[PDB]
């Protein structure tokens, strides 16, 4: 039996609404929506700074996949089809592009986490390291750059490498997290994204936690002898932000290795459809995370009644 | 014995201020009341300029009202052209804290000091197309503030030791020394016929000088606080003061005594610099509130506000054909506004 | 010798500088006034200058 | 006019190289560290140059301490009148202010405190950290272990002053000298932290004329300073 | 132009009191910080005691608390110090200083060498 029971279905199956997405593509909307009308009001009036440009881009990032990718799965609901059958004008896209794009703004927004987050730890841990060689030059050409490696990387399903497949909710599609021999050539990309994902919110666990024992000497240092956001403050932001990001990324990343190792006896689909579906409903919650921690609890407004 | 001449300094100075009170049959502001006002002037900047890394702190035009040189304490000496926006020259400085520039009429010869009390010379024309010193003044024991030329081969410098100095620069050596001032002086006047010229010493107080005979030839004691402007009117019969006490006086140097005031209570902060337009119906003047105001010569009122820079402002030149006014801030960006 | 030598300085320049040729505030302020109204046309800065003639247009 | 289309080129030819030079001096001056170098006339802070060195108005020392240049500029030569000139030192890095703590009477600690409050009170230097170097504690300590140089007689709080708890003598030193020596620095401390914050902060250190580690210690300031500087990026 | 003429001075025994008066002309005596200095015989320039624009904020030399009072009234543009006891070692020439600029409170008036905005000053001599 396959294992994607909805792999070739054209119906939505029932038991299931877009309440849920519906409230994570809201709150993420007013979030993005907030924190670029925050940014046009500074940029109206402060100055551009490298950490400025790349919070913008990460919200400018995250605001273009929850509408490139919400607006497909609500009409999906909203018409009881499946992406593969929701626009007779297509024949096999909406599906295979749906994944391409969540793929590519999941990565992209995991490379930008982990560049501001390594910006960071190089301007408190390493002053003159940063004062030498950064540059807003370093901080307008990081975000292109991660968006075309982010392309190039997700653009490897239309090239032999890895797949896209369809799961039981049927309103969206991802990377083929398993196969029933193990067709190296598809879990091949699959482990590839996985140890990726791993790897990049290991490094930007380790960035926080050096940028926080930096800023801990430096509130000492402070507290001695010598409305302003201090330091302890950006310590408890920063720890709020790596837990909620390694909570959002590590259950997608355990279900890739499950689907691509352990899983050889094969376990209730039912279970496992559930919980491919529960990994990502978590991972989106990054997105909506990110535009109150480095925006809205930082700009003065906020903080005035806050 | 002190005390006989603290008392004759005293009457002589009654006497000169009886004396300018009895010159004052009337005051500008009552006779100008029928002068029609400019009204509003809405300035914008044609031209930006960048390239400058520290803040830019002095600025000169040059006659032919193309290049203009601007100075910035990074150690940098830049010349721009003003319809290109093109960089001609980029000299660098051996004192990195510059604090003056002097744009020769011809063209052939710019002068820089500051903290160093070196005032060097650079040929902008020489044989070998570069840029090279061509003579160092180190006779003073201050900072060099401001700098004029009045030929190829003379100029008149101000330094931080209260007196100012005529250089003969084909020699190198003080031909002139003015003394007389108490404080340090900050800013020069060259007057269109470049016989006179005055200067602020934070002292409250200017003094108009020959250079000729090289004597202080008049004293106005108008301001009250340190003057770090001057420039004389285009007629060169009068010029204004800008002040650390946010207000800049007007004096002519044939009534001896303040002509008017423009200032407004808001305006608080201290002033850096001042020029005259062309007809000198307009004094813009730089304070320290990042923005330029362009006060009414005759009604003394703020014709107009320059609001570009977001930091202080250094300098302020108005072309010789008053086409555009360049000012310069700390922001190390020059805006020409016309 | 400084200290009383400053003080003489001062009274020969005060007494050099009040015997200058001072002249009423009225004449000079006749003079201002007519020399602006004279060069008014030809200030640019004062009256607005064409915008073809502006070189930074 | 081909002419002038042939000048125009050659300009931005001309404009593009004073470009590149620009850049790739923006990159050496951002690299260097400026510090400003000021203390009374009768401090040892010509002996502190001298050992960071090992007519002019201005002096300038260059030393690289971890691969990290620093020019320090002394501004001797020049007329007491500091009110003006003091401006340019805005964008300086940090103010190394060196303070002879045993001139105690005239009273010279008296004018060395006026001219910290002046400095730290000074619109343009607001945003200037300055490093207090409380020079010549040698001197001090002899003078006030045994002599007859009573503070309370030019310091009548210090008839009531205690020694802080967070202090941390010298292993060795006697309890007065230490005393004295906070003392002198609370003196300084009331003025700094009554008008500042997140604008410029003031680095005490107890030195010597003869101490090198105080070099050492400037880097450490310099680093904290950046490291204030750099926090301020995440304000939107 | 900015005048500051000193007054109140002279001789008196240890012990004794005076009342210096400094009246000051050519500027708005209130919006500026005032200062007494004083230079004794084969000495240099002394700080004695500084009063704010306001008069609120007051501060004296160790040396001088709790014996000497500045006060100002801008009703009139006059400056007072009242000596309440006086030791030889203050026979000095007392200075009335001016802020340097308007509404700041960085002043560099002891400065050494000849400072604009400071009137001559007037003796003060104690003996027994
Ligand atoms: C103010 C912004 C951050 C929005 C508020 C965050 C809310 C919407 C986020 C935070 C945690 C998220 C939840 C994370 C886990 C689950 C369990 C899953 O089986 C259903 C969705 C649900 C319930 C998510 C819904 C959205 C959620 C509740
Ligand atoms: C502040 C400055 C640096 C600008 C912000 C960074 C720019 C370069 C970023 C912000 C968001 C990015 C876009 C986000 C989404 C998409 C759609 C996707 O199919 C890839 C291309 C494209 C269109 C991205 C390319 C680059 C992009 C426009
Ligand atoms: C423009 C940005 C903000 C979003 C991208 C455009 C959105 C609105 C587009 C892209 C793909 C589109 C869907 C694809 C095809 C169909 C077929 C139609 O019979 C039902 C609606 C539905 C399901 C469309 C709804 C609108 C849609 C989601
Ligand atoms: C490059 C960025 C900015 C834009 C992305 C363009 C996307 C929408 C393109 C790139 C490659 C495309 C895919 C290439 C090949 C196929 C096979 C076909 O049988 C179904 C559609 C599908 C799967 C295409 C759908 C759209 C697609 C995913
Ligand atoms: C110093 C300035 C003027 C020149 C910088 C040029 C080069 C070195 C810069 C420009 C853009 C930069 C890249 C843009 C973004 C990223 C994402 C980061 O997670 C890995 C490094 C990487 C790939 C940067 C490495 C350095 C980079 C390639
Ligand atoms: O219910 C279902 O079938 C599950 C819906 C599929 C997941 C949510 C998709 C959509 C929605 O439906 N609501 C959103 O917010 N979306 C956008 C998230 C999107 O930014 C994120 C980017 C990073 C990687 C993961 C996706």
């Amino acid at each position: 039996s396959p294992f994607y029971r909805c792999q070739n279905t054209t119906s939505v199956e029932k038991g299931n609404s877009a309440v849920m997405g519906g409230v994570l593509f809201s709150t993420g909307l007013l979030g993005n929506l907030l924190a670029l009308g925050l940014l046009a009001r500074s940029g109206l009036g402060p100055l551009p700074s490298v950490f400025y440009m790349l919070v913008c881009g990460l919200t400018v990032t995250d605001l273009l996949g929850k509408c490139l990718l919400s607006p497909v799965v609500l009409a999906a609901y909203a018409q009881n089809r499946s992406l593969r059958v929701l626009a007779p004008a297509l024949d096999n896209s909406l599906c295979q592009a749906f994944a391409f794009f969540m793929s590519f703004f999941g990565l992209s927004s995991t490379l930008q986490l982990l560049a501001m987050a390594l910006e960071c730890w190089l301007s408190l841990g390493h002053p003159f390291f940063y004062r030498r060689h950064i540059t807003l030059r370093l901080g307008a050409l990081v975000a292109p750059v991660v968006s075309a490696f982010s392309l190039a990387f997700c653009a490897l399903p239309f090239m032999g490498f890895g797949k896209f497949v369809q799961y039981c909710p049927g309103t969206w599609c991802f990377i083929q997290m398993v196969h029933e021999e193990g067709s190296l050539s598809v879990l091949g990309y699959s482990v590839l994204y996985s140890s990726l994902m791993a790897l990049l919110v290991l490094a930007t666990v380790l960035c926080n936690l050096g940028a926080m024992r930096n800023l801990y000497a430096m509130h000492r240092r402070l507290q001695r002898h010598p409305q302003p956001l201090e330091e302890l403050d950006h310590l408890l932001l920063l720890a709020l932000m790596t837990v909620l990001f390694t909570m959002c990324s590590l259950p997608v990343i355990y279900r890739a290795y499950y689907g691509a190792f352990k899983d050889v006896k094969e376990k209730n689909r039912t279970s496992e459809e559930a919980e491919d579906l529960r990994a990502l409903r978590f991972l989106s919650v990054i997105s909506i995370v990110d535009p109150w921690i480095f925006i809205i609890f930082r700009s003065p407004v906020f903080r005035i009644f806050f | 014995e002190l005390d006989q001449l603290r008392q004759e300094a005293e009457q002589l100075k009654n006497q000169i201020r009886d004396a300018r009170k009895a010159c004052a049959d009337a005051t500008l502001s009552q006779i100008t009341n029928n002068i029609d006002p400019v009204g509003r002037i809405q300035m914008r900047t044609r031209r930006t300029l960048r390239g400058h890394l520290a803040k830019i702190y002095a600025m000169h035009w040059g006659t032919d009202s193309r290049l203009l040189v601007s100075a910035s304490q990074d150690g940098k000496l830049i010349i721009w052209d003003s319809y290109t926006t093109n960089k001609v020259h980029a000299i660098p400085l051996r004192s990195s804290w510059v604090m003056t520039c002097a744009y020769a009429p011809s063209g052939n010869y710019v002068a820089c000091g500051g903290l160093d009390n070196i005032c060097s010379i650079y040929n902008l024309k020489t044989r070998e197309g570069n840029v090279r010193v061509s003579r160092e003044l180190a006779g003073h024991t201050g900072y060099l503030s401001c700098c004029r030329f009045l030929d190829d081969n003379q100029i008149v410098t101000s330094s931080g030791d209260t007196t100012c100095a005529l250089w003969d620069i084909e020699t190198g050596q003080q031909t002139t020394t003015f003394t007389g001032h108490t404080g340090d002086v900050m800013s020069l006047s060259l007057a269109p016929d470049t016989r006179l010229f005055v200067s602020g010493a934070c002292d409250a107080s200017a003094k108009l000088w020959d250079v000729r005979e090289g004597m202080c030839r008049q004293t106005f004691t108008g301001h009250e606080s340190d003057i770090n402007a001057i420039c004389f009117f285009p007629n060169g019969n009068a010029f204004a003061t800008g002040s650390d006490d946010a207000t800049c006086r007007l004096f002519d140097l044939r009534a001896d005594q303040e002509l008017m005031t423009y200032s407004h209570d808001n305006i608080i902060c201290g002033i850096t610099s001042v020029s005259f337009s062309k007809s000198g119906r307009l004094l813009l003047a730089g304070y320290d509130d990042f923005n330029c105001n362009v006060w009414d010569a005759l009604k003394a009122d703020r014709a107009g506000v320059l609001a570009g820079h977001d930091n202080r402002v250094s300098c302020l030149g108005v072309t010789d054909d008053g086409m555009a006014v360049a000012t310069g801030s700390w922001d190390s960006f020059l805006k020409i506004w016309n | 010798t400084a200290s009383i030598a400053q003080a003489r300085k001062l009274v020969e320049q005060l007494k050099m500088e009040a015997n200058i040729d001072r002249i009423k505030v009225s004449k000079a302020a006749a003079d201002l006034m007519a020399y602006c109204e004279a060069h008014a046309k030809e200030d640019p800065l004062l009256t607005p200058v064409p915008a073809s003639e502006n070189p930074f247009r | 006019t081909e002419d002038q289309r042939n000048e125009e080129k050659a300009q931005r030819e001309a404009n593009k190289k004073i470009e590149k030079q620009l850049q790739k001096d923006k990159q050496v001056y951002r690299a260097t560290h400026r510090l400003l170098l000021l203390g009374a006339g009768e401090s040892g802070k010509n002996t502190i140059v001298k050992q960071m060195r090992i007519t002019s108005g201005i002096f300038e020392t260059k030393f690289q301490v971890d691969k990290v240049n620093f020019h320090m500029f002394d501004v001797g030569a020049q007329r007491d009148e500091r009110r003006k000139w003091i401006q340019c030192f805005n964008d300086v890095t940090a103010i190394i202010f060196v303070v002879a703590s045993s001139s105690y009477n005239t009273n010279r600690l008296q004018a060395a405190l006026k001219l910290f409050d002046s400095i730290w009170n000074n619109k343009w230097l607001r945003d200037t950290s300055v490093i207090l170097f409380l020079n010549k504690q040698d001197l001090l300590a002899e003078k006030v272990l045994a002599g007859k140089s009573k503070i309370e007689d030019y310091f009548p709080e210090f008839a009531r002053y205690t020694t802080p708890e967070d202090a941390t003598p010298e292993p060795g030193e006697d309890p007065r000298v230490t005393r004295a020596k906070y003392f002198i620095r609370d003196e300084f401390l009331r003025i700094s932290t009554a008008s500042g914050d997140g604008r410029h902060y003031c680095y005490p250190h107890f030195t010597c004329s003869v101490d090198t580690e105080n070099i050492r210690r400037v880097f450490n300031d310099c680093r904290d300073i950046i490291q204030r500087m750099h926090l301020r990026q995440y304000e939107l | 132009q900015v005048q500051l003429q000193e007054s109140g001075g002279g001789l008196v025994q240890p012990g004794g009191s005076l009342r210096l008066s400094c009246a000051a002309s050519g500027f708005t005596f209130s919006n500026y910080k005032m200062n007494w200095v004083r230079q004794a015989p084969g000495k240099g320039l002394e700080w004695v005691s500084d009063i704010s624009q306001s008069g609120a904020s007051i501060s004296y030399t160790g040396s001088v608390k709790g014996r000497f009072t500045i006060s100002r009234d801008n009703a009139k543009n006059t400056l007072y110090l009242q000596m309440n006891s006086l030791k030889p070692e203050d026979t000095a020439v007392y200075y009335c200083a001016r802020c340097p600029a308007p509404f700041t409170r960085d002043c560099f008036d002891v400065t050494s060498t000849t400072y604009a905005y400071r009137g001559q000053g007037t003796q003060v001599t104690v003996s027994s």
